[PDB]
RNA sequence: GGGGCCUUAGCUCAGGGAGAGCGCCUGCUCACGCAGGAGGUCAGCGGUUCGAUCCCGCUAGGCUCCACCA
RNA sequence: UGGUGGCGAUAGCGAAGAGGUCACACCCGUUCCCAUACCGAACACGGAAGUUAAGCUCUUCAGCGCCGAUGGUAGUCGGGGGUUUCCCCCUGUGAGAGUAGGACGCCGCCAA
RNA sequence: CUGGGGCGGUCGCCUCCUAAAAGGUAACGGAGGCGCCCAAAGGUUCCCUCAGAAUGGUUGGAAAUCAUUCGCAGAGUGUAAA
């Protein structure tokens, strides 16, 4: 459950996930990676689920290199409450994702193993994905 | 302030319980009048006290609650002893 | 180790600090000064056009003397430039102590020009 | 404390000016010079 | 039903209508202001003056022109006919 | 060494200069103010009570010679060290300031005229067979009630010599003649010591040439012991 | 005396050793700075002045009281508090202090076994410490209020530590 | 759930550069009194300041008060 | 050469070299003007024995920094469409970044 | 005023974001400040240039005050922010 240690503002606007990514569109730390085909917010619980999933499938395998970090916080008012009276309290932390963006990489491991692990992770994630490799 | 609190903060009596007890016995007095633990006190007060036969007369200069140990005795002055 | 700054560069900073407040025009030009260890030079300028009008120096072959570097020389060159700006009848100027003091040779020169007719 | 003040002339007797000051840093009856528009001059003014 | 509150972030200052007030190539009278600001986003130039509020005004009549102090620094000026 | 440490209050001269502190405390610096570079004219016993006096000289801040009276009262739990003026008898310094809230005879605080404790009605040196009724029994108690310098240790060890005025007079002559033997006694632990040797008990004895070395080999040790035991319990 | 020794013997020896083209390349003693850190004067200002007196006596020059550049809570000092004093000796006074230092005061250092040739700053300047001010005879034990020390910095126009130490060894500076 | 107050020695609790009393240890003194030492995150986090019990904000706990009209 | 101004460091940083009889600095002493929180270092005052080291000028270079295209792309006014937390099509516009490359200076006035 | 009212909270001014590249622009939207201070913390003249680093080192230490090179600015600008 990743966390930014320190932040300026505990409360931010949400934003808009228009367009494609700026960077991180291609694997370069590792060999076999995964990228997105949509745009969405992703949570520390999602990423750690995917991470531990692939690492359990691999059991010693090489290196991973996540390519993101949930910097963004997201609020949520308490339950059964009218509107207004200030912005809701923070709940967790979020990473924002554009399409064309690489999320997880892999090295030290064969292609079939990598593809299967990333499949497993994709099923923990909400969005549509693609298997990718380095050029 | 109250007499029992005052006695404790001035460290004349080591326990507020004892101050209450002796004031309920009425062994003491203020300005020649018999008094009680709830009796009010102030600067310029003249206090008469007993410890068995040991009779003591003292004068009030100040009052406070935080009362660190040596500063407690600045709160008042001994005048006299009798028996 | 040690390191040492060029007092000329310092003088340039002080000169610029001055220059921020003024500039020489027609009918109110700028009178600028230079103070070599062995010479003293003076010029009169329309800073608008970036043009000198008159000039003077110990180096001038007229009135060659021994000091070229004391207050006497400063006075002589001051009166010289004054009559230059008289025959180009401007008679009204502004002074530019170029990061120097209005204390010594500079002061003497300026006083010379004041006496010769130039009005600051 | 920071407190208001009037600053009266001495030839004219007129008040003519106001300001403020610390009583701590400037306790004494302060004085300055200002223009008296009746005496038509710079002139020492005094606090009241 | 529940009960909540205490936003304590509910104010802001009055908007002060900064920016330029006259345009390049525009004729201007004496004393007209040109660019309200705070500090110097822009400096004065010829026949232009700065005030205690860092505001820029024309000392004369003329036409306005904005330029640059060499690099990364701007300027205004009034040039008459 | 001087000590007003209640159970260990004493005076001593030690080959073991233990440790001069890094901090000069208030009392130390006040002594430096008025005694440093001093001159120990005379010592006095305060009339055989457990009290001592140093008559000291020293030049003041203008080179004019001045004097003072340093007093060391070793009473037990309420020992103290005091400094006093010679002629004025005014206290100048004090280690244990003591306010008259204890309704006591004397007082410690500086500026005040110094005063000594109430000396009890005891003949400080047969007279016991005169005054005291030897039928009373447990007279090791009540020799304190007749003499000034007494320990119950000394009283018991002398009473066990069995009418015994002889023991008292002989031991007083011994002390007056400085005829004692500085040893440490150990009665199954509980290590005791005194001028005289042990008189009767089973305890071991180790003798010395100097009472000062006796004191040496015999404020914070007990604190360390408290800490050690508190830790040992937990362990 | 030592300025003439510099101009007449030190400059030839250094020019010959380092193969300098110009005499202006020969390293010069630019200044001597003597400092006392008297951080114990936050409690007593009269301790600052008496250390200031010793410095005046040693250097022959009224010293500049230095003060805290910023507040430092570990040492209990606020910004602007006066906790040192220094003199900057130049020209004749510097050469005379340098002679008094080499020929008189350094021989009176207790158990003097030489000065450290390590104490160059990497640029050619030499710093040393003096533990007791009593090595200077202009100081009397009766006058002394507390055992003061000081530091002495010799700032030189040398480009390296090699050049600076050669300049100092040319005066017979007592390097071990 | 909201608002306020508080969280400091083992307990009770006072208070921009750590205190008291109670209880432990010790001597004095059977049983109290009297003199010392111990035990300290100033609830936690973050911030301001040279410097935080102290000033600021957030969080955890406790307590008190409110939590309503249909 | 020196002085003095103008133009966005295409002027600068950095490395390597060359020169100073004139000139400019560097250099040498405080008796005076004046000065140094301490100071003849600097500022002032006077001087010219020696110094091209350094400063200053003249050459070189593209290591740093600086400037900077074309094309392409994102974005986008406008129009239109669609499975519309977004996406797509069309006329038009059009960056940044990354390149190609440019550049270790251009222009003036005075004095010898 | 009030995403019914009540209770809570707020009520004027300044700074920023939201704010959509002039200006302006709301919400019980997000962050913070003011109800002053300086008789020099003002005016003018003249002067010079910071923060840190390393590195030197008697005290003195992580951390004084000292000296050196690096150092467009990391400091400062009475106070909040721009």
């Amino acid at each position: 459950m990743l966390l930014p240690k320190r932040v300026k503002y505990r409360r931010e606007h949400r934003g808009k996930m228009r367009g494609r990514a700026k960077g991180g569109t291609e694997v370069h730390f590792g060999e076999f990676g995964i990228q997105a085909l949509e745009a969405s917010w992703i949570t520390n619980r999602q990423i750690e689920a995917a991470r531990i999933a692939m690492t359990r499938y691999m059991k010693r395998g090489g290196k991973v290199w996540i390519k993101i970090f949930p910097s963004k916080p997201y609020t949520a008012k308490p339950l059964e409450v009218r509107m207004g009276s200030g912005k809701g309290a923070p709940e967790g932390w979020v990473a924002v994702v554009k399409p064309g963006k690489v999320l997880f990489e892999i090295s030290g491991v064969s292609e079939e193993v990598a593809r299967e692990a990333l499949r497993l992770a994709s099923h923990k994630l909400p969005i549509k994905t693609k298997f990718v490799k380095r050029e | 302030m109250r007499l029992d609190k005052f006695l404790k903060v001035s460290r004349l009596i080591k326990r507020r319980t004892l101050a209450k007890e002796v004031a309920d016995q009425g062994r003491i007095s203020i300005n020649g009048n018999q008094a009680k633990a709830s009796s009010d006190v102030k600067p310029g007060d003249e206090l008469t006290v007993r410890f068995g036969q040991k009779l003591v007369t003292v004068q009030v200069n100040e009052l406070k609650d935080t009362t660190k140990k040596e500063e407690a005795a600045n709160m008042y002055t001994i005048l006299k002893e009798e028996k | 180790m040690i390191t040492k700054t060029s007092k000329n560069a310092a003088r340039l900073k002080r000169h610029a600090r001055v220059r921020a407040k003024l500039s020489g025009t027609a009918e109110r030009p700028r009178l600028n000064v230079f103070r070599s260890n062995k010479h003293i030079y003076a010029q009169i300028i329309d800073d608008v056009n970036g043009v000198t009008l008159a000039s003077a120096s110990t180096l001038d072959k007229d009135l060659n003397v021994e000091s070229t570097g004391d207050t006497s020389a400063a006075t002589k060159v001051g009166e010289l430039v004054a009559k230059r700006a008289a025959e180009k009848g401007i008679s009204d100027v502004v002074f530019d102590r170029g990061g120097y003091l209005y204390h010594g040779r500079v002061k003497a020169l300026a006083d010379a020009a004041r006496e010769a007719g130039l009005k600051f | 404390m920071r407190v208001n003040i009037t600053l009266a002339c001495t030839e004219c007797g007129e008040r003519n000016y106001i300001s403020k000051k610390n009583k701590r840093n400037n306790p004494d009856r302060v004085e300055f010079k200002k223009y008296c528009p009746r005496d038509k001059k710079s002139t020492l003014h005094r606090e009241t | 039903k529940k009960g909540v509150g205490s936003t304590k972030n509910g104010r802001d200052s009055e908007a002060k209508r900064l920016g330029a007030k006259r345009a390049d190539g525009q004729f201007v009278t004496g004393g007209s202001i040109l660019y309200r600001q705070r500090g110097t986003k822009i400096y004065p130039g010829e026949n232009v003056g700065r005030g205690g509020d860092d505001t820029l005004f024309a000392k004369i009549d003329g036409t306005v022109k904005f330029e640059r102090f060499g690099r990364d620094r701007k300027k205004v000026s009034v040039y008459p006919v | 060494l001087l000590s007003a440490h209640p159970s260990y209050s004493r005076v001593h001269i030690t080959a073991q200069a233990y440790e001069n502190p890094s901090e000069p405390p208030m009392f130390c610096m006040l002594l430096r103010k008025h005694i440093e570079g001093g001159f120990i004219e005379k010592i006095e016993q305060a009339g055989l009570a457990a009290i001592m006096i140093f008559h000291i000289k020293s030049r003041n801040e203008i080179g004019d010679e001045t004097v003072r009276k340093l007093y060391v009262e070793i009473m037990g739990r309420h020992s103290n060290i005091i400094l006093t003026d010679a002629a004025e008898n005014v206290i100048i310094d004090g280690l244990k300031h003591l306010s008259p809230s204890m309704n006591s005879y004397r007082t410690v605080l500086p500026g005040q005229d110094y005063k000594l404790p109430p000396a009890q009605d005891k003949i400080s040196p047969d007279d016991i067979l005169r005054h005291l009724s030897f039928q009373e029994g447990r007279l090791d108690k009540q020799i304190v009630d007749h003499f000034s310098g007494v320990s119950p240790l000394f009283a018991k060890e002398a009473v066990h010599r069995a009418t015994l005025p002889k023991a008292l007079l002989a031991l007083f002559a011994e002390v007056k003649e400085h005829r004692f033997i500085p040893n440490i006694t150990t009665v199954n632990g509980k290590e005791y010591f005194y001028l005289l040797e042990l008189t009767h008990l089973k305890g071991e004895a180790r003798r010395f040439d100097s009472l000062s070395e006796l004191l040496d080999r015999f404020a914070e040790r007990d604190r360390v012991k408290q800490q050690a035991q508190d830790l040992e319990r937990f362990v | 005396r030592l300025k003439e020794k510099y101009n007449k013997e030190i400059a030839p020896a250094l020019m010959t050793k380092f193969n300098y083209d110009s005499v202006m390349q020969v390293p010069k003693i630019e200044k001597i700075v003597i400092n006392m850190g008297v951080g114990d004067a936050v409690q007593n200002a009269k301790a600052i002045d008496s250390a200031v007196e010793e410095l005046t006596f040693i250097a022959g020059q009224k010293p500049v009281v230095t003060r805290a550049k910023k507040s430092i809570a570990g040492f209990r000092l606020r910004e602007g508090m006066p906790i040192g004093a220094k003199v900057t000796l130049r020209g004749e006074r510097m050469y005379d202090f340098l002679d008094k230092l080499i020929s008189v005061s350094l021989p009176r250092v207790r158990d003097f076994r030489g000065v450290s040739k390590k104490s160059f700053d990497g640029r050619g300047n030499y710093t040393l410490g003096i533990k007791e001010q009593l090595i200077f005879p202009e100081i009397d034990y009766d006058k002394v209020t507390k055992v003061r020390g000081m530091d002495i910095v010799i700032v030189t126009t040398a480009n390296t530590d090699e050049e600076a130490r050669e300049l100092l060894t040319q005066v017979g500076m007592p390097f071990q």
